[PDB]
């Protein structure tokens, strides 16, 4: 068929601020056992229908995969801003694939918290649509110049996650993953 | 008590505009959460009425709008005919839990003068 | 889509109350929709209770979680809500609701759903 499961059963998913790209091509996917069998939290379509995506053929599909807050799911959607969509993933105006997102609390949640994944916190400019900033350097608040090292008003520019059992629907971790939409058909 | 609220009371002469509001704190609406407006007529079950930010059901006249702001959301009626006298409860999901939750706002009695 | 509650029924106080919810026009095992069960005491607002969904996966009012429990069967489209030690002040019209999106058409996302169809209610009536 095609390999959803390298995807969507992936032991570790990446960090939101080096979200995983992988290219689908040269197969055939059935969305629709996927949509109706699967019980993800979210399964929302934009550009398209879910229950009408065999019948369409596309040239090359990627997917997506990252892991954010709980409450950070909503922005992942055109027109959305925020800390994410600004910072971290940009996802087009006229974006035409679906977001599947699921509760991974049970996974990547420790009693000590797991500080494994990162968000871009601090940024010079909002990310453009589909792009991504690995590298990350302390960035310059105020006016006064950065020798480098964090200080008063130098931060590192990634935040990490503390994922605990305990913190609630609002803070737990949550599984993305964004498929972008003649080798690939139903 | 409920965790959103909403004025007790509004009241409009027929014809002219109406707007109820419903506030929330850091987690529902604050969080970003969507908000549906239910309208609930004498004696009958809660109908749907806004199912999302300014998302409308089929059935529903286009009087009936709504918008978002913050952590507020308001529901408005731009005219006002009689059958527009009931009871409107804002709705949003509250993540301030372990499994979550779904809030209900306090209930606006609008009544047509 | 019809959701049906039980009848209206009397309760001692200190007992404990079971209602069945019977729906028709789509089946319990769909992913995109769920049930729950919202309760309104007589001229005041309505309250959320519990909630289920397609795999067993089920969420109570915070405030009511050790007192309320649901269920469902699939193998007759039942949702059945249990609360145990009721006081006179629980009653209220108890209401079935289907917990589903609007717009299906473009998914489905369970923090945004919504009560789209809702039952007629049965009244619920604890007193000695
Ligand atoms: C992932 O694993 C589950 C295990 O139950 C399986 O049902 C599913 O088909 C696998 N693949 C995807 C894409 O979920």
């Amino acid at each position: 068929l095609c390999p959803f499961d390298e995807v969507f059963n992936a032991t570790r998913f990446a960090s939101v601020y080096a979200w995983n790209r992988k290219r689908i091509s040269n197969c055939v996917a059935d969305y629709s056992v996927l949509y109706n069998l699967a019980p993800f939290f979210t399964f929302k379509c934009y550009g398209v229908s879910p229950t009408k995506l065999n019948d369409l053929c596309f040239t090359n599909v990627y997917a997506d995969s990252f892991v954010i807050r709980g409450d950070e799911v909503r922005q992942i959607a055109p027109g959305q801003t925020g800390n994410i969509a600004d910072y971290n993933y940009k996802l087009p105006d006229d974006f035409t694939g679906c977001v599947i997102a699921w509760n991974s609390n049970k996974l990547d949640s420790k009693v000590s918290g797991n500080y494994n994944y990162l968000y871009r916190l601090f940024r010079k400019s909002n990310l453009k649509p589909f792009e991504r900033d690995i590298s990350t350097e302390i960035y310059q608040a105020g006016n006064k110049p950065c020798n480098g090292v964090a200080g008063f008003n130098c931060y590192f520019p990634l935040r990490s996650y503390s994922f605990r059992p305990t913190y609630g629907v609002g803070h737990q971790p949550y599984r993305v993953v964004v498929l972008s939409f003649a080798t690939v058909c139903g | 008590q409920s965790v959103l609220t909403q004025p007790p009371s509004v009241s409009g002469a027929p014809g002219q505009r109406v707007t109820i509001s419903c506030t929330g704190s850091s987690s529902n609406i604050g969080a970003g959460y969507d908000v549906h407006w239910y309208q609930q007529l004498p004696g009958t079950a809660p109908k749907l009425l806004i199912y999302d930010n300014n998302n409308r059901p089929s059935g529903v006249p286009d009087r009936f709008s709504g918008s978002k702001s913050g952590t507020s959301a308001s529901l408005a009626i731009t005219g006002l005919q009689a059958e527009d006298e009931a009871d409107y409860y804002c709705q949003s999901f509250d993540s301030s839990s372990l499994t979550g939750s779904r809030v209900f706002g306090g209930g606006t009695k609008l009544t047509v003068l | 889509v019809t959701l049906k509650e039980s009848g209206p029924v009397l309760l001692k106080p200190t007992e404990t109350l079971t209602l069945t919810c019977t729906v028709s026009g789509f089946s319990l095992s769909n992913v995109g929709m769920g049930v729950s069960w919202i309760r309104q005491p007589p001229g005041k607002a309505l309250e959320w209770l519990a909630d289920i969904f397609s795999n067993d996966e089920k969420s109570y009012s915070t405030s009511l979680k050790s007192r309320l429990t649901i269920s469902r069967d699939t193998s007759k489209s039942q949702v059945v809500l249990s609360m145990t030690n009721m006081d006179p002040v629980d009653t209220a019209t108890y209401y079935c609701a289907r917990l589903a999106n609007y717009d299906f058409w473009s998914g489905y996302s369970r923090f945004s759903a919504q009560f789209d169809n809702w039952g007629q209610g049965t009244l619920v009536t604890v007193s000695s």
